[PDB]
DNA sequence: TATATATATATGTGTATATATACACACATACATATACA
DNA sequence: TATATGTATGTGTGTATATATACACATATATATATATA
């Protein structure tokens, strides 16, 4: 059914960025795309770059346009000979495999491979597999293991610098739902709020047996014990940091 | 090959009349067994030919016909 | 019996089986029977894989590597402040 | 057929549940049953006469079944049935959920016990912490006479959840609703403490018969959980057992 | 071969046409001795009880013939009937009337076609039925007919087309049987499927088919069983299948109950279970001509046969899961989904439910968006989150 | 056809509990499949 | 009849993806349930 076109997908913009003035905007489909493109600017003194997390985070004017031209953006897998290789390189049960492939970045897509895919509209699978599937694998290595200068991962680098910028002025206690949200506006944080709540509290905890021997924080409240393996804590509308 | 039959040469090859002519599994077969002056109706567990106990029960069945025909007679 | 920091527990035996598992958890000398009975060690085991600056993994063999690898980035650091 | 029907009557009289919906084969499955006699004019699907066929209706015309017998039949049956309903659905469980015993509960000394109940299970997490001060606190409770249970958030008030009906005898009684009596929380404390709704717990070898002598709820002290869901406790306690 | 099985079923004629090597068209010398006169094979085929080409069954064969009577059983109730059979070189026309009363001399030609067709009208009224026959009956009897059609189109092989008044019959699988089955107590439902192999020939050469649904509205254990083309009620396969998998089940439901007490036998194990069994059984043997019950050692297949473990392993597990239940989603149909249009559609399967909120505002635009889809066409449904991989779980 | 029940739904501002799925790997528990035999 | 020997499950950690549920409070409406009339 590969073979004869019965997986498709949508594709829908990442982000779109609005001129002052004019009518249309610019869509980037990648984040390191528009990240290569704002470093070349001078002056982003009067844009609004929207980010899209999920698609239901569109308004009502771009979901018109963007149902207006439905058949114009739905893309057709078509399935090739050296696919079974790469399916089986990134979802097999070997890892040795997998660790042989991801040391290499992303190769980047050519001319030739990018004016077939948005001129015939079909898509190999084995061009999927070494790009998105690729870069997910390097941004999960990027957010799941830590760093060995500073010794934290992205988002406990993120709760500290945030940490540092929120509790400049007097040392007064917040919520941890409170201060998630602080760091969730202030250091552009793209995710769920659980997931951010959840690391505010592991970051906290202090007792005989945690993954921290020197935390960034404070714990007031109850932040779980040895017993439970620090599982025990409270809800987030309960306890606080400092 | 069209074969033509008797009732003689069917009834040995054919099912049809009394059941299967070797042994098959009978569903509910019983069976009365004497302990120490007590009758008790058992399960038998073993395969057994239903065409032979149709030959015990079609003469069976003649003599009860002839009892219930004869009931209201004088002999 | 724990505390809430402190560990405290307590098992029940029935009579006359000390000596079955002495004599049938056996001892080495790297442990203890009564170890091998109540599961009392663990190993150390490391898997040393960090990231690196800008971007990548990195996989050490031992923590002094980390350490020599992180003593340049703070001199440098101090010399430019 | 006949006995089913009868079966499925007695069964929604006899059972006060008077919902559940039972088959021939719920009905039937305990019956061994030998039928002995002549039927005129019937017929049979081959030579073997393993089959008799005929029309039902011959039967439903024609025949009738004696009432004694259907009556100690369907006696009988239902008498199994509402063993399997004591039984099977209502077998050997376990213990209720977020509940943590005393280590002396219903013994031989039962009666001094507590039961903290807690709003939630960040409160039963404090109590945790609290009730294992092991050598800092040497007046202070454990877990050798004090048991924890949550209460789920908002009690059920039982006060509007409840019918009278004043029996010809004269003594009146009080009947739950469905709704009350498939509550979660209020199924698992009444399962906690060995309580009885038929027991008005006058005097003291009634009163001894519990499974720990006393509650005590662990609430808040903001006015939604020191007001509302302690006075819908005190309100259970008192539509059922003010003494 | 026979590449077709044309039945027809219309004002109380009935009709079947094959369209394999036809009947001999050929003198049969010992029936027209005993006749003193010419009779044909078909003639002895059709009139001559005790006589076919099964009187000497083999072990192996999976006939449903074998005892020389059926089609004389036809024409005895029949006020009139015709057979008309071609070998490609000849066509043979007998006409049987009077429930074989009457049997007109054959008429015989030349021709090129070969098949086999009876054609015939029961007699009704001495069977009980009105004359001609009302709504109900003619209703009634279609929907049998058509039923034991779709039957014969699981059974039959690959190269072979079941038509019922010229319709063909869709169901070509037990699956489709049991969704047939079972389309009204239990829609949308599980399909646990089997081929049941054995290792010895003959059975080697005759896997079972089997497609089961289970279900907490089926009051009462239920198979449907088509074996070498016959629709019988009762036979040692149905109770192979039933003890197999209620001796797993019991296993499971102790496993999975911490009571660990409670004892539970086939009728608990089976009573929400549906099945469809289709195939071809070498050696088996009936308890009369309807050929109602099949007769066979049980132990035939528990040498031989044996049930997948992946098909034992899902039926346990949906029963298990009853008995537990009994102790104590997000999918937009689209309008078009499953029937004359059904390739035209699309399923937009969505991550979430706020996806599905997106979706849901952006296919209805109805006059906003003349030139896009709508849910004539379209479905939604919700991927639940992150797919479970299957590469490693295989 | 009537008088009479007892359960049942929906609104805003509140009180409380949750659960699948991905990703790697050292470790623990369950057979089971043979291979000498016995 | 013990022995290995290659199979198969099974939680567990951080950082991600997508959801689920009980309760209080007032009042207007509802749809089927019920006597006794007969």
């Amino acid at each position: 059914l590969i073979i004869h076109g019965f997986v498709k997908r949508l594709l829908t913009p990442l982000i779109r960025v609005y001129e002052k003035g004019k009518t249309m905007p610019v869509e980037f489909y990648y984040e390191q795309e528009f990240d290569a493109w704002a470093k070349k600017q001078t002056s982003l003194a009067n844009h609004t770059v929207k980010y899209y997390k999920g698609l239901a985070a569109h308004d009502t004017h771009e979901v018109k346009s963007m149902f207006k031209h439905f058949d114009n953006m739905v893309y057709t897998f078509t399935l090739d000979d050296s696919a079974k290789e790469l399916f089986h390189i990134y979802f097999g049960g070997e890892s040795e495999l997998r660790k042989r492939e991801l040391c290499t970045g992303v190769v980047p897509l050519t001319e030739t491979q990018t004016q077939s895919i948005h001129s015939v509209r079909r898509i190999p699978c084995s061009l999927h597999l070494q790009v998105d599937t690729k870069a997910y694998k390097l941004d999960a290595i990027e957010r799941q293991i830590p760093n060995f200068l500073d010794g934290m991962t992205r988002a406990r680098r993120k709760i500290l610098a945030g940490g540092v910028k929120c509790f400049a002025s007097n040392n007064r206690e917040r919520k941890v739902f409170q201060f998630g949200g602080y760091v969730a506006d202030h250091m552009f944080y793209h995710h769920g709020d659980m997931s951010l709540n959840t690391s505010i509290i592991k970051a906290a905890q202090y007792y005989p047996g945690s993954s921290h021997l020197y935390p960034v924080f404070i714990g007031i409240g109850s932040f779980g014990s040895r017993h439970l393996g620090g599982k025990d804590a409270g809800s987030p509308r309960y306890i606080s940091v400092q | 090959a069209f074969e033509i039959s008797d009732f003689k040469e069917h009834a040995k090859k054919k099912s049809m009349w009394a059941g299967a002519l070797n042994k098959v599994t009978i569903s509910g077969l019983m069976g009365v067994f004497t302990e120490d002056e007590d009758l008790m109706a058992l399960p038998i567990h073993r395969d057994h030919c239903p065409a032979l106990l149709k030959i015990f029960d079609e003469i069976i069945v003649n003599a009860t016909d002839h009892e219930r025909a004869c009931h209201n007679k004088t002999k | 019996y724990s505390s809430s920091e402190t560990i405290e527990i307590l098992v029940k035996l029935k009579p006359n089986s000390l000596n079955r598992i002495v004599e049938e958890f056996k001892e080495t000398e790297e442990q203890d029977s009564i170890e091998n009975f109540l599961r009392l060690r663990n190993c150390l085991h490391s898997h040393l894989n960090f990231v690196k600056p800008k971007g990548g993994i990195i996989e050490f063999n031992t923590y002094y590597e980390i350490l020599y690898a992180w003593l340049p980035y703070r001199r440098e650091l101090y010399q430019k402040r | 057929k006949t006995i089913n029907e009868m079966v499925v009557k007695k069964f929604q009289q006899t059972i006060k549940d008077k919902n559940r919906k039972t088959t021939l084969r719920d009905s039937c499955s305990n019956i061994f049953i030998v039928i002995v006699g002549s039927i005129p004019g019937i017929e049979w699907t081959g030579q073997r006469k393993d089959e008799l066929s005929i029309a039902e209706n011959v039967f439903k015309t024609h025949y009738s079944i004696p009432s004694s017998f259907l009556t100690s039949m369907t006696k009988s049956i239902v008498d199994i049935l509402l063993q399997s309903i004591s039984k099977k659905d209502n077998h050997k469980q376990v213990d209720v959920d977020k509940y943590t015993r005393a280590r002396n509960a219903g013994g031989k000394r039962a009666q001094d016990c507590m039961l903290l109940a807690a709003e939630g299970d960040s409160a039963l997490s404090l109590l945790r912490t609290g009730l294992t001060l092991g050598k800092s606190n040497p007046s202070g409770p454990s877990f050798d006479f004090c048991g924890m249970i949550s209460l789920g958030g908002v009690i059920m008030n039982a006060c509007k959840k409840v019918t009278n009906i004043t029996t010809d005898s004269g003594e009146t009684i009080m009947v739950r609703n469905e709704q009350l009596t498939n509550n979660k929380v209020l199924q698992g404390i009444v399962q906690v403490l060995g309580l009885d709704f038929n027991c008005h717990y006058k005097t003291q070898e009634e009163r001894a018969k519990l499974r720990y002598g006393c509650i005590v709820a662990c609430v808040d002290q903001d006015l939604d959980g020191c007001g509302k869901i302690l006075g819908l406790l005190l309100a259970y306690f008192h539509l059922f057992w003010p003494q | 071969k026979v590449t077709y099985i044309k039945i027809s079923f219309d004002k109380g004629v009935f009709s079947c046409e094959n369209d394999g090597p036809g009947i001999p068209i050929a003198k049969h010398e010992q029936a027209s001795l005993i006749a003193k006169r010419d009779v044909y094979v078909p003639e002895v085929a059709s009139c001559h009880f005790l006589a076919g080409t099964n009187i000497n069954k083999a072990k192996d064969c999976i006939k449903g013939g074998t005892n020389g009577v059926g089609l004389k059983l036809a024409m005895v109730h029949s006020q009139w009937a015709i057979l008309t059979t071609a070998d490609g070189a000849q066509k043979y026309v007998q006409h049987i009337n009077q429930r074989l009363d009457i049997i007109e001399p054959p008429t015989i030609t030349p021709s090129r076609e070969m098949f086999t067709r009876i054609e015939l009208m029961p007699v009704y009224q001495e069977l009980g039925y009105a004359e001609p026959l009302s709504e109900t009956e003619q209703a009634d009897l279609s929907a049998w007919i058509y039923l034991r059609a779709c039957q014969c189109a699981a059974y039959v092989g690959k190269g072979t087309t079941i038509y019922y008044n010229d319709k063909p019959c869709r169901t070509g699988s037990v699956m489709a049987l049991a969704k047939m089955y079972t389309l009204l107590s239990a829609p949308n439902s599980t399909i646990h499927t089997a081929t049941i192999k054995a290792d010895a020939k003959p059975y080697s050469l005759h896997p079972l088919q089997v497609a089961a649904v289970v279900s907490p509205k089926f009051k009462k254990f239920e198979h449907v069983s088509v074996i070498n083309g016959v629709n019988c009620v009762k036979g040692e396969h149905v109770t192979f299948l039933k003890k197999t998998i209620n001796e797993m089940v019991v296993k499971k439901f102790q496993q999975t109950i911490k009571d660990k007490n409670r004892k539970t036998t086939l009728r608990d194990s089976c009573s929400n279970i549906f099945i469809v069994i289709v195939g071809s059984i070498p050696g088996i043997e009936w308890t009369g001509q309807r050929k109602d019950e099949l007769s066979i050692a049980e132990n035939v297949f528990k040498t031989h046969y044996s049930i997948p473990s992946s098909f034992l392993t899902s039926m346990t597990k949906s029963i298990v899961d009853i008995l537990l239940q009994s102790i104590s989603d997000k999918y937009t149909r689209a309008r078009n989904a499953g029937g004359k249009r059904a390739q035209d559609c699309m399923l937009l399967a969505a991550e979430g439910d706020s996806a599905l909120s997106l979706l849901r505002t952006g296919l209805t635009l109805g006059k906003s968006n003349p030139s896009g889809p709508s849910f004539d066409f379209c479905g939604m449904i919700s991927l639940g989150g992150v797919i479970m991989n299957a590469c490693k779980k295989v």
